[PDB]
């Protein structure tokens, strides 16, 4: 575990990493209000074919 | 020289670690690794052949 | 010196005086002083004490004027400014031609000490030749953090000061005095090094010499463990790890793992932070965070290796770790207990990210996340700012002192800023700038220099805030995608929530001013943003926005409408908010009543100032639009219709719909 | 029940890094600067509150005293070890100390070969640094520099690890008695309004070693008073080294820089023991000294020539100086000039202590070692013997109006009807001014200024028998310039202006300046006719002026006498 | 010929022989270090 660990590290400060979250998320929320987006068009469309019947 | 080639080993190990770590036996590394291999003989082929060409030039008096 | 000195107190006996006049004579004065500085090294004393004295008094001499035009940034450092000013023009960018005369002397001081025998006698020759080295060594940790400052990207000084520290190595070994001041400089120097590889600095100082060195300063003030030599060299070996130095890095932390090495001592010293000072337990937590993030490979190992030494007092340490400690018993020690608790929770988070790259952080985050007690007591609240009693002490300093500002004593930035009673106040000047009239001294120990002290303790508590908000924010940010299971949910939904509360209760009551600290705005929004994101990912939410939204809508009323002006991300993470917050409302009426004012207040304005300011848009329009349409989906909506199309027709929104669509 | 625990610690402390031993030199450091953190330190406080450290401190000849305690170095070297023992075994074969005392000093000097290392000559690359630095300044030398390898590879060898060794004994014998001697200091004229750990400390310390304690009346100086012997038989052995290094140490290491380097830390050790003794002395001011001691003293310095002998070198000067300075301050001292013709005009009983005077066996010892030094022509008995000059010619007169014990002196070595010798003696020293010069001189090497040699107490306590000297024998040599401007080198030391501070420290050391107002003999025959002769004698009168504005700043008693 | 060989040899052998160069090696040591510890934390941290 400790050889790969090695043999897979950047020299690099570790407080860098982590911070790049931020930008997962932001490129991640994206896709989450795409989703929310389609889930309502559909819940919509959903109602009106319940109100037509 | 020794010390430069533990050095070079242990980068090695730190960015393939780090690009994959839970399956070192797979054939992606293996892929990199030959392309590697070729790339630089490659290289090799691509200077040299430079140098024998311009050892032609000499001859063009 | 003492004319230096005198002119330093510009706060003020003096009549038949003037700025300019003052001015002159310390241009003046600074030439002779740099004149004689560069003719010492060429006359012939009868003996070493007297050139020793000289220099001792000429390196002071300089190093008061040059601090003195630092220290602070306002007018009352002006009298030296042409003085300071010419002095480091002078010691920093010399020309070619004279650039070794200038640095001769202090060459010729570390020689004459570094080979001076060792004798019992002569107390007051000792001394001297102390005071002397410590004189010099200050005076060039000034000009180092000159360099540094200004932005200097070429230092000539430094190639000099390579092959003066490739004696100060050694000097330490005929005084341990010089211990301290030493690394101060060295720690100076690697400062410099950073912000301009450096030059090797194992080709000056060499192996042997290197290891020598390594294993004389490796033990912190063994014999006597005192507290400032032990804060000095923690700042030293955090500044030595976080530069480019990876020969001496290698060799102070592996010790040639660690058996003998500086973390198997910073190890002893953390398995008894319950007793010891505070002052040196942030000094050692900041060598052990700087030695993480630029070597974690070798300390996050060793911590696994020994955990069962270091989580249990730090499960300790967060357990009994109040919050609200002003009240009881000390005041002072709040900022200290509040950056402990802030680098103790920013190495948790450094070891946890790393355990989820190694994929073993399920049961340490299990066991740790009942230890953020004192987080959801004193962590994103910033709300101790107390700027009561800032604004009483700043009235009370402008109504005795016309003249003088309080915001004058504001640091320049020259030498890293202490998180005691002197972080933002200069109170050592201070001490000897407005002791001269009655009023700082005071009765029973009372004035402004208690209330300045009080203030200064203020703002390292609000900075030692900021430093665990920080922390916090990573580690929670990795939780919610640690904590992604079934499990522990109650807790975790109910922490979170704490957090955004306090986090928008924060974002309304009084603000910390933007000169002193960073802008608050855009930097507390978006960890709330990210953390209804993921809750919102994983449907675990109470559906409690009846309260939740109230915060966010006087957020949005109290915010001065900003809608395109340089606050742009501001109301952009202001809006995501509220649409993350008005989407967890769907999932769950009296929301209707709560939900109508944003679709009648909020969005139409928003949109209408964009519509006229489109005559950055683009980004703003759509977020608005998908705003409006997450809104419209709440169930309370599906039977206010008739109450809502009055609200959504007033505003005429079509028209000017119809038209940008044109 | 007083075991060396905190004293040696265990060997797996000292090896494995956890504790590193207080060595002497931390001490002495910490003494000397009066830092307030380290004298405060847990560590050392638990070091110095032992009682182990008091009885040895207060024994120190114990500490080197040969010796069998071979059953606990067994002991203590059983539960790199084998170099350890061997080193320690063959430093107490070769000197005569114990097998512990070895054993410590090789574990310090392991502790401490960082630097031992550091101190050595510099590597060639550090001399083309240094060249290339410098473009005077020449202090260098690399006709024998040489790289760090080999620098390395000669530092592992074992006759330079055991070169090292001596080295560091050496050294840790020399911080010992700087440590003791600071110590002593810090006890008896502690200064006022320090840090209350120091006192509680100082308190702690005095209840444990000597019971002196401030609240009583009268506190408990026999212990403190049985300090003077415990070092001035010391110093016998020490001069006894001094004149022959030891037979059983391997005559390769007995080379021309190890000889210096052996009479160099005898001299210190010598000195240290000499202001030890002074100021053991100088405690108790106005009572004589036991007589018994004093008579071997006497006879000490008759056989060893005042350590003229040892220093009789030219590379010693350095320390010869102040050795030679000490050396008559420590005899004016035990002299008591003043008390001795107080009771010689007086002639009641003091009831602190029998003196001399009582003793004629020692008068005959004090008088023929004073001409056996005044017959080797030594300029350090030159104020010793005219005090013994002022004080036969005292005798004499008292002699001639009683025409007890005394006559019996003054009739053994016919110093009756004759004066002569006494007289020839006073007259060459006062010759070229000669004495007044060589105690100006000890003055500046016994003064605080920073060209003293001791601290600046040290120093201000030793003035006090010059003053004394001066005082007695003002009223017998009529007012000259030259005793004026001894007296003011003596006051005044030659310091500079910006040594004044208003550092309030304690009364004892403003003593030697008080004095000058409150002694009749030196108020009404050096301050009187100091100011008479002014503007004429101009830099007396300004000397005295400076001197007494810079001592009285914090005296609120007499800050308005300049 | 002695002295060319000597030449040579002080040659390579002062250039081996610097502060610098001997330096970069050990600073690029510690800073393969932190990239080494930030990159097996950052690892550990996405390690699902």
């Amino acid at each position: 575990d400790v050889d790969t660990y090695l043999s897979n590290l950047q020299t690099k400060t570790t407080l860098s990493m982590i911070a790049d979250g931020l930008e997962r998320s932001a490129r991640d929320f994206d896709a989450f209000l795409e989703e929310n987006v389609t889930l309502e068009w559909e819940a919509q469309r959903k109602r009106i074919y319940q109100h037509f019947g | 020289g020794k010390d430069l080639a533990k050095m070079i080993k242990e980068i090695n190990d730190m960015s393939n670690t780090l690009s994959k770590g839970s399956k070192p036996d797979d054939p992606l590394t293996q892929i990199v690794r030959v392309l590697n291999g070729h790339l630089a003989q490659l290289q090799w082929i691509d200077t040299n052949a430079a140098a024998l060409q311009a050892k032609v030039a000499a001859a063009q008096k | 010196a003492a004319l230096i000195d005198s002119a330093a107190c510009s706060a003020v006996p003096w009549l038949g005086t003037s700025e300019k006049i003052l001015s002159r004579v310390a241009l003046a004065i600074a030439q002779a002083a740099l004149d004689v500085y560069e003719s010492t090294t060429t006359w012939r004393f009868r003996s070493e004490l007297d050139r020793s004295i000289l220099v001792r008094d000429v390196v002071g001499l300089m190093h008061k004027l040059v601090v003195h035009a630092h220290t602070l940034s306002s007018h009352l450092t002006s009298t030296l400014s042409p003085a300071a000013a010419h002095i480091i023009s002078s010691f920093l960018t010399p020309p070619p031609s004279a650039s070794s005369l200038r640095f001769q002397p202090l060459l010729g001081t570390l020689l004459v000490a570094l080979i001076t025998p060792r004798a019992t006698l002569y107390p007051g020759q000792s001394r001297i030749l102390a005071e002397r080295v410590t004189s010099v060594l200050a005076f060039c940790t000034s000009l180092l953090r000159a360099a540094d400052f200004l932005g200097q990207t070429h230092i000539p000084l430094q190639t000099h000061l390579f092959q003066s520290a490739c004696l100060l190595a050694r000097l330490p070994a005929a005084n341990a005095v010089y211990r301290a001041p030493v690394l101060e400089l060295l720690r100076a120097l690697v400062e410099v090094a950073g912000r301009a590889e450096p030059p090797s600095l194992l080709g000056y100082l060499g192996s042997h010499a290197a290891r020598s060195f390594i294993s004389l300063v490796e033990g912190i003030d063994k014999p006597f463990g005192r507290v400032e030599h032990a804060v000095v060299t923690w700042r030293f070996f955090a500044a030595v790890i976080r530069n480019r130095q990876q020969w001496m890095a290698g060799c102070l932390l592996t010790g040639r793992v660690g058996e003998g090495s500086v973390l198997a001592a910073a190890m002893e010293r953390l398995r008894e932070v319950k007793s010891l000072d505070v002052q040196e337990a942030v000094a050692v937590m900041d060598f052990v965070v700087s030695a993480q993030n630029y070597w974690p490979w070798t300390i996050f190992a060793v911590r696994k290796e020994k955990e069962v030494v270091d989580a249990l007092r730090g499960y300790v340490r967060g357990l009994k770790a109040p919050g609200m400690v002003m009240k009881t018993d000390g005041a002072a020690a709040a900022a200290f207990q509040a950056r402990i608790a802030a680098y103790v929770a920013e190495t948790f988070a450094m070891q946890l990210y790393h355990m989820r790259q190694m994929r073993q952080a399920e049961k340490f985050a299990g066991e740790l996340v009942a230890d953020l007690d004192y987080f959801l007591r004193e962590g994103v609240m910033v709300w101790g700012y107390n700027a009561s009693l800032h604004g009483n002490f700043a009235r009370n300093f402008a109504k005795r002192f016309p003249g003088v500002e309080v915001d004058d004593f504001k640091r320049t930035m020259w030498l890293p800023r202490e998180l005691g009673k002197g972080y933002y106040y200069a109170l050592e000047v201070a001490e000897q700038m407005l002791g001269f009239d009655a009023g700082w001294g005071g009765v029973k120990q009372s004035g402004f220099r208690k209330e300045m002290e009080t203030a200064n303790l203020n703002l390292s508590l609000v900075e030692a805030q900021v430093s665990l908000f920080h922390a916090w924010e990573y580690l929670l940010l990795e939780l919610t995608l640690s904590l992604l299971p079934k499990k522990e949910n109650a807790a975790f939904a109910r922490q979170v929530l704490q957090v955004v509360e306090q986090c928008l209760e924060a974002n309304q009551r009084s603000q910390p001013p933007e000169n002193i600290f960073v802008v608050l705005g855009h930097a507390r929004a978006g960890l709330a943003l990210t953390l209804l994101q993921r809750l919102a990912d994983a449907n675990q939410l109470p559906r409690d926005v009846t309260h939740l939204l109230a915060l966010v809508s006087s957020a949005i009323h109290a915010v001065e409408n900003p809608f395109g002006a340089n606050d742009l991300p501001y109301f952009r993470t202001l809006l995501k908010i509220l649409f993350v917050v008005l989407r967890a409302a769907k999932q769950g009426v009296a929301i209707t009543q709560q939900v109508l004012t944003i679709l009648d207040r909020v969005v139409a304005r928003c949109f209408r100032a964009l519509a006229a300011l489109v005559h950055t848009a683009p980004e703003d329009l759509a977020l608005i639009t998908a705003i409006l349409q997450a809104c419209l989906s709440v169930p309370g909506i599906e039977q206010c219709q008739v109450q809502v199309l009055n609200i959504m027709a007033a505003h005429d929104v079509f028209q000017v719909a119809v038209a940008l669509f044109s | 029940t007083l075991t060396d625990r905190t004293y040696l610690p265990p060997l797996e402390d000292c090896l494995t890094g956890r504790t590193v031993i207080l060595s002497w030199r931390l001490v002495a450091s910490a003494l000397e600067d009066a830092d307030l953190a380290r004298l405060t330190s847990p560590a050392l406080s638990t070091f110095l509150r032992d009682g182990f450290v008091h009885e040895l401190l207060k024994h120190p000849a114990r500490v080197f005293e040969p010796k069998d305690l071979k059953q606990e170095f067994e002991t203590k070297t059983s539960s790199g070890v084998d170099t350890i023992k061997k080193d320690a075994l063959w430093l107490a074969d070769a000197v005569a100390i114990n097998q512990v005392a070895a054993l410590r000093i090789v574990l310090i000097e392991y502790q401490t070969r960082a630097h031992s290392h550091l101190v050595l000559p510099l590597s060639t690359q550090d001399v083309a640094n240094i060249q290339e630095a410098a473009g005077i300044l020449s202090l260098l030398n690399p006709a024998s520099a040489v790289d760090a390898e080999t620098m390395w590879c000669d530092f592992e060898t074992e006759a330079r690890r055991r070169e090292r060794i001596l080295a560091t004994y050496l050294s840790e014998r020399r911080s010992f008695t700087a440590a003791v001697d600071a110590l002593v200091t810090f006890l008896l004229h502690s200064a006022p309004g320090q840090h209350k750990d120091l006192d509680s400390l100082r308190r702690a310390l005095l209840k444990d070693a000597f019971a002196f304690d401030e609240d009583l009346d009268v506190p408990d100086r026999s212990k403190l008073l049985t300090m003077a012997p415990t070092y001035m038989n010391l110093v016998e052995d020490c001069i006894a080294r001094a004149q022959a290094l030891p037979a059983k140490l391997g005559e390769s290491f007995k080379t021309e820089a190890f000889e210096l380097d052996w009479l160099r830390t005898a001299i210190t050790e010598a000195v240290h023991s000499l202001s030890i003794a002074f100021q053991a002395l100088d405690l108790d001011t106005p009572y004589f000294a036991p007589h018994e001691l004093l008579s071997e003293w006497f006879e000490l310095m008759n056989s060893s020539l005042f350590l003229e002998s040892i220093l009789g070198f030219e590379v010693v000067a350095d320390l010869a100086m102040p050795a030679r300075s000490l050396v008559s301050a420590i005899c004016l001292k035990m002299l008591n000039i003043d008390r001795t013709i107080q009771f010689l005009h007086d002639f009641d009983y003091p009831d602190g202590e029998e003196p001399y005077l009582l003793s004629s066996q020692t008068l005959n010892k004090i008088h023929t070692a004073v001409t056996n030094a005044v017959n080797s022509g030594v300029a350090a008995s030159l104020p010793v013997a005219f005090a013994w000059s002022l004080i036969v010619h005292q005798m004499h007169l008292g002699y001639q109006e009683r025409a007890s014990p005394y006559d019996d002196f003054l009739r053994e070595q016919r110093l009756d009807n004759d004066i002569a010798p006494v007289e020839q003696i006073a007259m060459l020293a006062t010759s070229r001014g000669q004495v007044y010069q060589v105690m100006s001189e000890m003055a500046l090497c016994l003064g605080t200024t920073h060209e003293a040699a001791f601290r600046p107490a040290v120093g201000a306590r030793a003035r006090l028998v010059f003053q004394d000297l001066l005082k007695r024998a003002a009223y017998l040599i009529p007012y000259q310039d030259e005793p004026v401007f001894s007296l003011l080198a003596i006051l005044a030391t030659g310091r500079q202006y910006w040594d004044v501070t208003d550092a309030l420290s304690a009364s004892s050391l403003n003593q030697v300046y008080t004095d000058m107002l409150d002694d009749e003999t030196l108020f009404t025959q050096f301050t009187m006719q100091a100011i008479n002769r002014f503007p004429y004698e101009f830099n007396p009168f300004s000397v005295l002026c400076r001197v007494l504005a810079a001592a009285l700043i914090t005296n609120k008693d007499k800050a308005d006498v300049v | 010929d002695e002295d060319e060989l000597k030449q040579k040899l002080q040659q390579i052998d002062k250039t081996l022989n610097d502060p610098a160069q001997g330096s970069r090696l050990e600073e690029l040591w510690s800073r393969l270090i932190v990239l080494r510890g930030y990159a097996e934390d950052l690892k550990d941290q996405i390690n699902q």
